Parts: C-alpha cells; sequence; structure tokens
C-alpha cells in the first residue's frame, strides 16, 4: 500500500518560515515525481510543487515562487517543502502527493493544516445583528450575533443560556485577513416576541476564558 | 484556469456529467486530465487520471472523457457516497486544479434559499468598524455562489464566504461577509448580497440610510 505521511503543520506568524516533511512507503519512492498541493480552509486544490525522481528539477505555482523550496531524500522516502515569507494567503491545509506523471498525483496523504497569523490569543468582540424592521412587523424575524476578531478557535455559541434552539444555526468561522477568526450565529424567531422576548447569545471563547452574552434588541430606526 | 459548473446533482441511480473547460494549452493539447473527489474534512482521492483511466479501485461507474478544450466526468448510476466535490486537474494549467464541483446525490426536495442581508450594527459602526453580514439558509442542495454589489458593481476586495454546510434541519446554510470601513460603507447608496442556487439568484440590498 502507498502511503503517504505529512508532518510540519502548524501555527505561523506572516514573513516567517515552515518546513513541511512527508514520509512516503509503499512504491519505489526514488522512481517517481513528488509534489506538493494546497487547500485554503472551505476552498478548491491548489497545486505547490513538484520534484523529479532524483530531485534534478523543481517547480513552484507562481504564488510560492521563489518563496518554497521543496526538496526529497530518495534514500529516506522523504519529500520536503520549506515555505518562506508567508503570508496569511498561505494558510491551507497542504497535502504531501505522489505525481504519476504530468502532475498527476494519484495518492495524497491526509494533509497538514498551516495557518498563518500574527495573531495571540485574543477573546471575541460580539456584534448584535438586530431584525430586520421590517420582518418587524409580524410572522418571524433573524437575528442574530456577529463575533469578531477571536483567536484561535473556537468560539461556541448558545442562545438564551441554551433555553433558545430551534432554528438557530452557528456558522463556521472565517479566517479574516487581519490573522483573527469570525463566525455568526443566527436564530429565527416570532416578530410578536421582539418586544417582550429578550434575546441574548452566549459567545464562550475558552482559549482566552472570555464569555460574552451580548442582548439582540430590535432597532430604534 | 480550467472552469467546471460550481455544482451538479442526480439522485441515486442517475447519471451525471461534470465538465472541465480550459484552453487549447493545456484540455485541448493535452490528455493529462484528472479528476479528483474530495468528502468533506477528507483528502482528494485520485478518480480518473489521464482523460479516462481509472485507478484500481475506483468504481467503473465513474468514467472521463475530452472533447476540445473540455474534459468530462461521469458518474453513472451515482451511489450516495459520490456526493462529494470533484476538481479536474490538467497539465499545463498554471495551478493545476479547476475550480471544483460540487455533486449532490439528491435526498431531499429542491429548496430555495432564503437571503439575510446586515448592515453594519450602530454598536460595530461605532467600534470603527463595518461588516455587512450575507447569511443564506434552509437551501438544498448545499451549494451556492455569492456575490456582492455596491452602487451596482461587483464588489470583490473584502470578502469571506462560508462553505455550505447543514442546519439541524438538514437543509443549507452559507455565510458571507462584506468588511468595509464605516468611510466606504457610508460611501455607497446602496449594497447587495446576491446568491446564486441551481442556476437562479436572490439578491438582498441594503443601503447605509436605510433602516435595513
Ligand atoms: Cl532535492
Ligand atoms: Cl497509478
Ligand atoms: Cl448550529
Ligand atoms: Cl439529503
Ligand atoms: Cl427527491
Ligand atoms: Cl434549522
Ligand atoms: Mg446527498
Amino acid at each position: 500500500e502507498v502511503q503517504l505521511v505529512e508532518s510540519g503543520g502548524g501555527l505561523v506568524q506572516p514573513g516567517g518560515s515552515l518546513r513541511l516533511s512527508c514520509a512516503a512507503s509503499g512504491f519505489s519512492f526514488s522512481s517517481y515525481w513528488m509534489s506538493w498541493a494546497r487547500q485554503a480552509p472551505g476552498k478548491g486544490l491548489e497545486w505547490v510543487a513538484n520534484i523529479k525522481e532524483d530531485g534534478s528539477e523543481k517547480y513552484y505555482v507562481d504564488s510560492v515562487k521563489g518563496r518554497f523550496t521543496i526538496s526529497r531524500d530518495n534514500a529516506w522516502n522523504s519529500l520536503y517543502l520549506q515555505m518562506n515569507s508567508l503570508r496569511g494567503e498561505d494558510t491551507a491545509v497542504y497535502y504531501c502527493t505522489r505525481d504519476r506523471g504530468w502532475l498527476t498525483f494519484d495518492y495524497w496523504g491526509q494533509g497538514t493544516l498551516v495557518t498563518v497569523s500574527s495573531a495571540s490569543t485574543k477573546g471575541p468582540s460580539v456584534f448584535p445583528l438586530a431584525p430586520s424592521s421590517k420582518s418587524t412587523s409580524g410572522g418571524t424575524a433573524a437575528l442574530g450575533c456577529l463575533v469578531k476578531d477571536y483567536f484561535p478557535e473556537p468560539v461556541t455559541v448558545s442562545w438564551n443560556s441554551g433555553a433558545l434552539t430551534s432554528g438557530v444555526h452557528t456558522f463556521p468561522a472565517v479566517l479574516q485577513s487581519s490573522g483573527l477568526y469570525s463566525l455568526s450565529s443566527v436564530v429565527t424567531v416570532p416578530s410578536s416576541s421582539l418586544g417582550t422576548q429578550t434575546y441574548i447569545c452566549n459567545v464562550n471563547h475558552k482559549p482566552s476564558n472570555t464569555k460574552v452574552d451580548k442582548k439582540v434588541e430590535p432597532k430604534s430606526c | 484556469a480550467l472552469t467546471q459548473p460550481p455544482s451538479a446533482s442526480g439522485s441515486p441511480g442517475q447519471s451525471v456529467t461534470i465538465s472541465c473547460t480550459g484552453t487549447s494549452s493545456d484540455v485541448g493539447a493535452y490528455n493529462y486530465v484528472s479528476w479528483y473527489q474530495q468528502h468533506p474534512g477528507k483528502a482528494p482521492k485520485l478518480m480518473i487520471y489521464e482523460v479516462n483511466k481509472r485507478p484500481s479501485g475506483v468504481p467503473d461507474r465513474f468514467s472521463g472523457s475530452k472533447s476540445g478544450n473540455t474534459a468530462s466526468l461521469t458518474v453513472s448510476g451515482l451511489q450516495a457516497e459520490d456526493e462529494a466535490d470533484y476538481y479536474c486537474g490538467s497539465f499545463a494549467v498554471s495551478s493545476v486544479f479547476g475550480t471544483g464541483t460540487k455533486v449532490t446525490v439528491l435526498g431531499q426536495p429542491k429548496a430555495n434559499p432564503t437571503v439575510t442581508l446586515f448592515p453594519p450594527s450602530s454598536e460595530e459602526l461605532q467600534a470603527n468598524k463595518a461588516t455587512l453580514v450575507c447569511l443564506i439558509s434552509d437551501f438544498y442542495p448545499g451549494a451556492v455562489t455569492v456575490a456582492w454589489k455596491a452602487d451596482g458593481s461587483p464588489v470583490k476586495a473584502g470578502v469571506e464566504t462560508t462553505k455550505p454546510s447543514k442546519q439541524s434541519n438538514n437543509k443549507y446554510a452559507a455565510s458571507s461577509y462584506l468588511s468595509l470601513t464605516p468611510e466606504q460603507w457610508k460611501s455607497h447608496r446602496s449594497y447587495s448580497c446576491q446568491v446564486t442556487h441551481e442556476g437562479s439568484t436572490v439578491e438582498k440590498t441594503v443601503a447605509p440610510t436605510e433602516c435595513s
């Protein structure tokens, strides 16, 4: 069985460096081109670099040309990706792959996450997503919380301390260019409840030991 | 550079074909087109190489072909586990991989998205930031495209969009954010969040002067 195992992923700050490595087994490693591919979270695949069976040729995608160096060690069945001048754009799962020829990756490792951020642990700032002043006339209304600028993941969100679960959806987080995560949580409620029922999102960010309870009110306007 | 439809679907047992369109220098110049399947949280797997070859242990219901500058992957007799993201890939394409297609194996009725667009809250504006939040809910299949407009023109800078994921009622939801400065926010008449779902679009608009 062909097996490829990446290691070396982690958090690194912009301008920083990081070395990935891949341990290959189950085939004649030194008979094959090898390649790195990557994938920003929730985004598409991108080829990164490849390297000829004997290492005499290395090639890189334009985004990493000159920042990243790929190398291999045929006696130790190992493939490397030296990453330098790292950027938030480079936050991705990086995959070790076997290239059976012409940028055809017939075997893939499980991938290793590289997160590029200058962020330190930071609790979130929570902003209300107040229900539409139009939806306010009756029926149902969506309201929510915008949970901004925290690090690291995860936050959890409850509503009314867990008394409100129906029609709640807490979205996955985005990593903003700032290096910090944001997410939103939304709940649909009866519009007739908006002047009598208080709605509070409870945002827990354990990494910072921070809990924020934000009351989400209809807008004055 | 390699363009795929964003989504495709079929019921169990039906066929589906997804296309991969490149240029004469890549897909038209070479038979080295590949297809990769990727399930949520898993690495891609090669399904097709050299246009039409299957690795051992890829079911024969996956087949590949090429005509012109377009390669196509056909799944004949979809099974639920075929629901995944599929990427084509080609030699001589600069990033190799296509833009990707979510193939849905249909398990519930098509559901059109609800789009909820929140303007920046007064509180966030007072913290000197301005995020428009576009929440997209209750759709199926779980694949959308989100585009933003300011005063009717497309806006690409400052957008982050999450990949659709299941709600607890098993329809899908996704979110998109347009991060502006308060000055940017106030310097336009309107902004829109435009969601394309199954070939049709729903667009919500807000205005800095309008109590949304
Ligand atoms: Cl080398
Ligand atoms: Cl092979
Ligand atoms: Cl949820
Ligand atoms: Cl379903
Ligand atoms: Cl159905
Ligand atoms: Cl739900
Ligand atoms: Mg399905």
